[PDB]
């Protein structure tokens, strides 16, 4: 049995335009462990993105935090592109500073 | 490899029915498993009891093990000793740094000297079932204080004392055998006044 | 207070893509302190918290020896489970294990754990008594027999009642300023209108530690359990956590709904209303 | 510190 | 349970003797190899790791003692070009738990006897001695004595078979044999044993007594240039039936 990943796109600290922050994409509740996760800046893949070490919840489903250093603005759009074996097509989740 | 297990005493003699105690010491704190092995003559070491670091004492019938992880020493306790308990006892600890192994003690030779209820020391002459011209000397039913010394002459052979148990009527008896190739050989030449007690029943063959 | 130490193991088979991968992560409560990954060029245990960097090279060399044993062991355990289920040597399978100890507020072994999974489903688990096992199916009953023969529960009880507890205490003292310091959350409510008649009221909580938090939207006293849109506690990425709860309320009724924030780091359970 | 004893399943 | 093969080996100097260590009912990632001389201690020689190189102890010649950890069930120890000083009791252990060593199960051991000349090997002569009448009337017990003589080497196992079924009650055998010529290096040994029954059990002529002495000697592949019979692994027995008076 294979589980589909839950995606959350958010910032480490409350987003203030021009102030340095961290762009976080938390993938959780998936099984098996192999997953492809990308951080997007205006529909483009961010080159230097780090991730947490593979761990899992009490229900055995895996969770991973994908993060990058970013400086938010008004005109810049941020998103997260996830692909898993349970996904027929990659799920893109847009970043909203009120989510 | 950073663990040293010391076993004391190296040898132990205990009377049948009495209690025996073997003490061991260990160096490393990574030691959390402590097995006890019993090895009978020419046979393999057999696991009799063991203890872990979360237990102070473990008892199995007559066998009991004690652990003091503060002073870093553990002990084996055998109560109501049987002559079957005679063997080499090894203790071990799984501690140390580097390569994983059981660090064993150097061993303890336990000798349970049997307790003879009614001694009837006697020297008998037993004949061959075939030749009937060949014979052997049997010194039997002697007490445990009696020692069977090797003869000075190399043409006479004397075996060591050996105890048998007749499980059916709780009868234990010590026995030693002697023989010679010299035709002139008499039982008295082997089991003489220095070995056999004064009350020895020694019939004419 | 109530603290815990947990180790999370993941052993993946990958036919044709090399030998099975073994990964291990350690945690003191909600803080990760170690990692191991057999996929590394030079596999060795690595620190993932500052209060563990002080441990000597023997400590790291000791952990690496343990995680190298598990890499060899889980390669054999993955073959055996494949055999128990009559699975092909072409498929990829996962063995997961989570074990560890709980300290009570009295600071003694409260309860110990050792659970294993196969392909994301319960396989075998050590029972509360730390003596017996619960096997999920007949395949796990083969493992149970092997583990009963090898006296694995007895081994675990000694570790959980001793070394687990002794090392957990050590990690709590060495990292007291972060592990024994509860972070209270940062509360604020936001108004985002969805329609002319209805609007969303989100109750935010940020920068708290541990991850245990209770956010409840109460309509004049009664909890709107079915009606509240609660999201999973998420990691901030700096040892802290975030969580929000949104309720779509009618434009004007904003003062009938109240949000209660429950946390360890708070002196009393907060009550919040929307601030225009 | 992790458990240093492992038994194959 | 862990086992070994062979249990006893007699070979000429310069031969390589291969000893197996097998975990019969479990998988073992590690096996330990010990050496046990008449001094009672268990001396760890090496640690066999699957499918890694063996770890040798201090003062153990990695070249004289080849260790191969073939499978999760077998480890072999090769005593390459064995000399009489390599004669020892080679015993192994394995346990189902990997990592910090836990419960270890020992094999039966391998008694290796390396001889510079294979012509000094001889089987035993077994004789059973009937009880004394003086013992029967005096104690109402009847002790039978068995004596195996002229054997070389020390490899011999004695058993009593009363009426075709093995007996352990009322039996006692010398812990170790004695040298017939206690001066030479190559001295043939003699071993004795005793079985005590009641006078009422010995007085029955239907009661059969057999003293069986299993000797471990030369093999089929071993060349024998001398005219006397090959001292192969054989059973030498002596028997006696009950006597009524």
């Amino acid at each position: 049995i294979q589980r589909t990943p839950k995606i959350q796109v958010y910032s480490r600290h409350p987003a203030e335009n021009g102030k340095s922050n961290f762009l976080n994409c938390y993938v959780s509740g998936f099984h098996p462990s192999d997953i492809e996760v990308d951080l997007l800046k205006n529909g483009e893949r961010i080159e230097k993105v780090e991730h947490s070490d593979l761990s899992f919840s009490k229900d055995w489903s895996f969770y991973l935090l994908y993060y990058t250093e970013f400086t938010p603005t008004e005109k810049d759009e941020y998103a997260c592109r996830v692909n898993h074996v349970t996904l027929s097509q990659p799920k893109i989740v847009k970043w909203d500073r009120d989510m | 490899m950073g663990e040293n297990v010391e076993q004391h005493p190296s040898t132990l003699s205990v009377q049948e029915g009495d209690s025996a105690v073997i003490k061991c010491t260990y160096s490393d704190s990574a030691s959390n498993y402590f097995p006890w092995y019993k090895q009978e003559l020419g046979k393999r070491p057999q696991l009799i009891i063991d203890i872990r670091s979360n237990v102070g004492e473990k008892k199995d019938q007559r066998i009991a093990v004690t652990l003091n992880k503060t002073a870093k020493h553990f002990s084996l306790h055998i109560t109501e000793t049987q002559p079957e308990d005679s063997a080499v006892y090894f203790c071990a600890a799984d501690g140390g740094a580097g390569s994983y192994q059981l660090t064993f003690g150097k061993g303890t030779k336990l000798s349970v000297i049997p307790n003879i209820q009614n001694p009837d020391p006697a020297v008998y002459q037993l004949r061959d079932s075939k030749s009937s011209d060949k014979s052997v000397c049997l010194f039997t039913d002697f007490d445990s204080q009696t020692n069977v010394s090797q003869s000075k002459d190399s043409d006479v052979y004397i075996t060591d004392k050996c105890v048998l148990d007749m499980r059916s009527m709780d009868f234990k008896s010590n026995s030693a055998v002697a023989w010679s190739n010299k035709s002139d050989f008499a039982c008295a030449n082997a089991f003489n006044n220095s070995i056999i007690p004064e009350d020895t029943f020694f019939p004419s063959p | 207070g109530s603290h815990s130490m947990r180790y999370f193991y993941t052993a993946m088979s990958r036919p044709g893509r090399g030998e099975p991968r073994f990964i291990a992560v350690g945690y003191v409560d909600d803080t990760q302190f170690v990692r191991f990954d057999s996929d590394a060029a030079s596999p060795r245990t690595e620190p993932r918290a500052p209060w563990i960097e002080q441990e000597g090279p023997e400590y790291w060399d000791r952990n690496t020896q343990i995680f190298k044993t598990n890499t060899q062991t889980y390669r054999e355990s993955l073959r055996n489970l494949r055999g128990y289920y009559n699975q092909s040597e072409a498929g990829s399978h996962i063995i997961q294990r989570m074990y560890g100890c709980d300290l009570g507020p009295d600071g003694r072994l409260l309860r110990g754990h050792d659970q294993s999974a196969y392909d994301g489903k319960d396989y075998i688990a050590l029972n509360e008594d730390l003596s017996s096992w619960t096997a999920a199916d007949t395949a796990a009953q083969i493992t149970q027999r092997k583990w009963e023969a090898a006296r694995v529960a007895e081994q675990l009880r000694a570790y959980l009642e001793g070394l687990c507890v002794e090392w957990l205490r050590r990690y709590l003292e060495n990292g007291k300023e972060t592990l024994q310091r509860a972070d209270p959350p940062k509360t604020h409510v936001t108004h985002h209108p969805v329609s002319d008649h209805e609007a969303t009221l989100r109750c935010w909580a940020l920068g708290f530690y541990p991850a245990e938090i209770t956010l409840t939207w109460q309509r004049d006293g009664e909890d709107q359990t079915q009606d509240t849109e609660l999201v999973e506690t998420r990691p901030a990425g700096d040892r802290t956590f975030q969580k929000w709860a949104a309720v779509v309320v009618p434009s004007g009724e904003e003062q009938r709904y109240t949000c209660h924030v429950q946390h360890e780091g708070l002196p009393k359970p907060l009550t919040l209303r929307w601030e225009p | 510190l992790p458990f240093d004893k492992s038994t194959i399943m | 349970v862990v086992s070994q093969h062979p249990s006893r080996v007699i070979c000429k100097s310069g031969t390589s003797v291969k000893i197996e260590c097998r975990s019969l009912d479990f998988q073992a990632t590690t096996m330990f190899w010990y050496r046990q001389f008449p001094k009672q201690s268990l001396m760890l020689m090496a640690t066999s790791n699957e499918g890694s190189k063996a770890t040798y102890e201090q003062g153990v010649e990695k070249d004289k003692f080849l260790i191969n950890h073939a499978s999760l069930t077998l480890s072999t120890l090769t005593v390459t070009s064995a000399h009489p000083e390599d004669s020892s009791f080679y015993i192994c252990s394995a346990g189902p738990t990997s990592g910090r060593t836990d419960t270890q199960y020992f094999g039966p051991g391998t008694r290796l006897t390396v001889l510079e000349d294979l012509k000094n090997v001889f089987p035993p002569e077994v004789a059973v001695f009937e009880p004394s009448e003086a013992e029967i009337s005096h104690t109402q017990k009847a002790t039978l004595v068995c004596l195996a003589t002229g054997f070389y080497p020390d490899h011999v196992e004695l058993s009593w078979w009363v009426n075709g079924k093995e007996v352990h009650s009322g039996v006692c055998t010398d812990p170790q044999p004695l040298k017939e010529q206690p001066a030479l290096n190559d001295s043939r040994y003699a071993l004795s044993s005793r079985l005590r029954v009641s006078a009422t059990f010995w007085q029955n002529p239907r009661n059969h007594f057999r003293c069986q002495v299993q000797f471990y000697g030369l093999s089929e592949n071993d060349e024998w240039t001398q005219d006397r019979a090959k001292p192969v692994t054989q059973i030498v027995s002596a028997e006696a039936w009950g006597r009524a008076d």
